[PDB]
């Protein structure tokens, strides 16, 4: 990664063991569950593009949403390199540049220039750009391997509304397409798929009411 | 298990107030939330107060400046105290509580004329 | 976070790996006991916004209570802007913009900027600001994830008063998140203790009142 | 069981001392908590002072600067010096001590006139 | 906490990540066994009050305990407001007790007193007065009175000796307990053989000897 | 390793108990499935030739392979000292040989002249890559199953075989960038019926999402 | 199970515009991909469209300037806008849905002349 | 501890918490065998009285051996003020003075005055002198606590040779002495308390064999 | 360890706990197997004669063979003494003798006066080579099997039958495949086996025969 | 199981050139390993060429500057070229298979004169 | 089991020496405590000397300057030899040892006069 | 299990040479140790030679100069050449073998005069 030494210039620093091991874990245990997404980015940060592609490459499993993300990265690549041609420039002026596509996501590029881009004034951040198609093809991925469609979240009959609510907000957050333009899935969806018992207690509860106040209502409702 | 049953109900002037009471089985602090509803002849049912454990109470708009909702956990009972009553204010009036389930009152008519 | 480096000067410096781990932890392990909230406070030292919607967003069960998180950091993002529509500036001569609570929740603000508030001179803490809020929020989920009322706190007639103290002061924590729980408290004693309670008299201690009910039968 | 009665009691006169002694069958030390209370005719029972095993003695502020209480564990015995006596501390005194409940002692009279 | 950094100057620290959960594991695993005490006091070197609330907050269990070291605390901090009562522009001198206990004072002001020259240990008297709580509930804690530690006939002399001082220890709530009463009920309290071999061995006997004359079953 | 200090000057420091710790344990966990490759790459950033060799050296199991790996490494080894021949005072040593690179003949303190030159020889880097061709044969060689044999079972998951297929392919090739027309080819050919009319509705040029999406349900 | 038929066929001059359309039963969101081929007599079949759930549309290059996909929810169709039509654009063309297989509709004549 | 800071200054630093449980963890686990003793001055390195005795308070288990050592150490601190009377009426001329047995030991110095002794010119080194007498102290706990007489090793009819050496040598460290006593018992005791099948073998190696000798020709013995 | 600090001056410091626990847990887990005598030369790195000291006298068990570091130790020693007998000088700090390598007869001050000379006397580089020829010994004690008692099972397959080999020959070795193990690998390969092996004819690489030999 | 045949040999002059094929049953991608012996009348068994599965040929110092090796999947042959043949290359050719064991043919006489 | 039994007593002058031994049977190494008392008619038992295995002796203030308890391993014998004897040192004097309990010879007679 | 016999004894004068052979049952390599014991008549049994696997040969004093002790792992045999005999040489020789437990021959008889 780039870190900051003591006299305040930018350096490189090797990545560390802990962090290695941590994201390499997070992937066998939460699998593309949405909250591995905000570690990735918390653990890759001030990653170069040769870090970036150490962390994606060290997963051993998963193979099939990696050649995916693959693909994502060479779309955002092509992108880059026909909205960003910047093909104008020499040589010979103290100024080294020359970021495309495949020198962001360290396929053309030496660390050195990578170390370069990063610590220039004004810098070019492709560690940063390049995290971005990462996540990028992250979600889509998770979105993919959603199990459930919100529509066939249904309390149980025996689940505690706690419980259930999890699982409905869980699987919105997967597929988080429209953030907060969810609006409780139409609201309707949050009620509609609740237990017999619970609905009661929450078509009694009226107009305006609150997660909050819809939990409370609901404690003990079952088991 | 839990029965509920409102009282204070009669015949009230327009322009007048009342005090109606909702008497729970058991303590009333084992409730998670409890509420009243009224519905008048030939209309829809309509809310009209909601009180939830830990929570501070909800009150519908057409009632918004006037009534009160209130808990007596000394004597075991919701008091619902109405206040500047109007003659549309006529109808029946429905209690409610929550546990393991939704439990209703038989209900209590409020006249205004 | 922002921290002091060996030359004096405040310096950003990445999220450590073991306190994204410490957190995500003891999410898993105690899930929102009241002791959850301290440890947020301690392991979030210095940080910016980011780092705060980092940590809440590395949790990745108890999506119910983050929804209740949001709903929080959105109402009292709106009284800061109610008290503070600090559209006043003229305009800002050297200075940045004042913080909005967009900004302060980190949903409007760049990392950068948010380095900019904290290391000004005089500091504007946005990242003290926003974990007021957090801390606020989770205040009440931890009260709405207490198992038991006060008032239903009972001592059983053959457990040590030392346990029923525990089980009490734990319970209170939680809700609380008055000397009339002192008097609950013996109220909800079993009978042998109560005349001991009952004798003890006023300005006990809560030493006096375990140290005279060690026995108490079991 | 465990019995205990005070002795030391009488009439003294305004402006005076007493000792109050306080016995206790067994070993004193393996009471957990000891303490008096006095009650003066048609008076509410009033609180006069403690001692807790380990403790320091905590005294009631009718009576804070003048009575002490001491243990003696030699002789098993657990006495209260009254020292400065007002005519209003005329009353009946009582004894208590803590173990598997508390037990008190049937009192002995103070009268100060 | 507050550390010193390479330029030689006093600068605070977060407390780490690793000093957090070693607090909250050792109360998990030993509860109040005396030697808490002694890891508390080093875990916490160099803590503000800040620091040393939050090590406190952070415990879950025990808040029967807890609530009586906060009572402790506070009879603590009246007796420091009374002895200094006192109550100017370049620092401020008032430290006061609810100060002290990091309640009204912000961790900048809790710097500035440590840092200061001469230095206000805000941090080591505060950390004074919750040892204080904590020593008084270990004793509570102590499930047995050194008078019921008696050697059983086949209890090794090692482990009846254990036994003493590890209950001697939580009575006292301190190490050094040994008064002549313990020698004297040491012996009183020792299996029959063993009592006979530490009867001749005489007086001024260190533990070593007691121990070595009864390593004979 | 040798890494730079807050002075910035490059310092040597030595190889670090978590390092060596992680590197005996992913050999131990994965044996050699491709993923321990970047790993031994990410876990040796800053290497001297001494540091590299003590993690090989530090395995304890797969002594076959080590053995493969020291034959690789002389191959490579033979092939730079015949690159440059360049045989001989200029008050700094500039010449290395394959020896001095693999860390055989040359000193620690030999090491780190050439790696902290200015401009640097990076004999960690160069012995580093003469190690990773060897891990990558290696790889090959303990892949289980050819390509040709991943074939779609009539319940399984599409998802669940397109994981085989690459991860089968990833070993056979010890690279990723393998996906050649002809992978795409065999993906589809060994696809179980009904998801191969689906996929060959889909038409040429079909993303692997756009794939895997068409053929999300396919009864099991 | 899911039956799909095309329809909005038909003689068309050159250099003319016609709107295909895919009629399918249940709901057109439940499909996880649908499509467009054709055919024309004698010649191979030939790709013309995609379209994959979640996913922007893709267009062959013999069309890929002029005709347009679309997908109605609330009418469940997927409707293909043919416009600037060529000669060589008569042939034989198919709609395609995926779901647990692949099912196809008979399809409908386009005719350019 | 005390430890030089990149400045080259000598400085306090607090006890690590990987130190202080490291401690804890070999008295839980090792007790008193004399491979402890090593462990502590290891990770006693740099250590002042007040961490020294910070090491010892925070063992649980134990107390009577830890009640020896104060023994110990009390009667090594008295013998200092006994070799060290260093009595004299104050000078009080800017120089700390007196270090005493019961300042060594942390009972009677602040940690400002260890810091002090330890870090004059010249060094007074208490944290040094301490650890002297909780070595010997733990000398003696070892000692004691040896399981077994080196007389009462005795090779089993099924241990391996290797196993019965192993348990001899262990044995005789323990019970620690000269290494004058080992050489002695090593011809003594270990081939007469050897197994009938390997005593042979080993009667017939003749004088002057090596423990690598005997140990070589008795592999296999069995099992 | 001594090690070199930002200000570029090598000064001394203590031994890590994690490295302490580390050389435990890799003798208690892993016992003599060679790949030990690696790691502790790994873990050593910058010691002291008495931090060597320190992590072989925190092994625990094992202790028959320690003694015979202990014999090998000063065996090694004695014969610094011979080829260096004079010291068995103001400017100049005294010379090491046996006993003051092993850090028996020297002080950590003097340990490191030595280390951090101009030229620098290193007397723990010297230990080390010591201690790691008597765990070359120790290694070689408990190797079960010699090779020439390293045979291929009938069914064994021959990457498998390969690992033991090597495996006891590094033990052996306590090592750097000769012709003569070369010769001795195909004449204990299996009936089968030996065949394919055979008809690869002379100068084959272990790749190509492992390979040869797969479907075996 | 598997049955290999060499082919191609006859009588050539010093100085010349010639192409032997060896045949496989089955498919050639199968075997793990083939390659070329040879033995000349009185003569040790003489080592000429192998290759090995997913692996560079090597070939023998007597044969390195000249011969070659060639596989034909499509064909199921192994092929040997022959070129700049000695007299001294008067001998007995084998051809060699390496599967779950090592087969061979009967061999191809090479004649140089 | 182990008995032991002292010599060396006598007569001897106000002014003198004397060298008591206890004898032991067995090995005296086995012993991981040896001593000696002595009681003076109508006296108080009173303590003379301690030697624990692998112990300093330890000797008792009346007499600290002058006797001293020795072990002789070879003749299995513990002595205590007496010099500077007193008058009141005239005494009965017991030695004991410990194993399993503590063992006690039945004493020598030691007069000074 | 192990049966080893000596062989190569004989007759031979003063100042002269000898080759002593010991014959193993199996394989040699098996053996840990291996050595040669002599007892000339009437006097205590005397240390020759011994070889332990993975070891050099470790010689007596009277014999160092001159004896010499081989292996031959081909043959199965150990070697024992004799040479500067002298005439105290005549005496009765054993060989002994280690494995799981000492095996030894007969012996073999040397005779110098």
């Amino acid at each position: 990664p780039i870190v900051q030494n003591l006299q305040g210039q930018m350096v490189h620093q090797c990545i560390s063991p802990r962090t290695l091991n941590a994201w390499v874990k997070v992937v066998e245990e939460k699998a593309f569950s949405p909250e591995v997404i905000p570690m990735f980015s918390a653990l890759s940060c001030g990653a170069t593009p040769q870090d970036l592609n150490t962390m994606l490459n060290t997963v051993g499993g998963h193979q099939a949403a990696m050649q995916m993300l693959k693909e994502t990265i060479n779309e955002e690549a092509a992108e880059w390199d026909r909205l960003h041609p910047v093909h104008a420039g020499p040589i010979a002026p103290g100024q080294m540049r020359e970021p495309r596509g495949s020198d962001i996501a360290g396929t053309t590029s030496t660390l050195q220039e990578q170390i370069g881009w990063m610590t220039h004034n004004p810098p070019i951040p492709v560690g940063e750009i390049y995290k971005r198609w990462i996540i990028l093809g992250l979600n889509k991925i998770v979105r993919m391997y959603s199990p459930t469609s919100i529509l066939d979240i249904r309390q149980g009959p025996k689940e505690p509304f706690r419980d259930y609510v999890d699982r409905f907000y869980k699987t919105l957050r997967a597929e988080q397409a429209s953030q907060e333009v969810k609006n409780a899935a139409t609201e309707t969806l949050l009620v509609q798929n609740a237990n017999p018992d619970c609905k009661t207690i929450l078509k009694a509860l009226g107009p305006g009411a609150t997660l909050e106040e819809m939990m409370t209502a609901c404690q003990g409702v079952g088991p | 298990d839990v029965q509920l049953q409102e009282s204070g109900g009669g015949l009230v002037q327009a322009g007048g107030s009342l005090r109606l009471s909702c008497a729970a089985s058991g303590s009333i602090s084992r409730f998670n939330a409890m509420g009243w509803w009224r519905q008048a002849p030939g209309k829809e049912r309509e809310f009209v107060a909601r009180i939830v454990k830990g929570g501070y109470a909800v009150l519908a708009d057409s009632v918004k400046g006037r009534f009160t909702i209130s808990i007596d956990s000394a004597e075991n009972t919701l008091a619902l105290q109405m206040n500047r009553l109007k003659p549309e204010d006529t109808a029946v009036y429905y209690c409610f509580a929550a546990l393991d389930t939704a439990y209703w009152g038989q209900g209590t008519q409020v006249t205004v004329s």
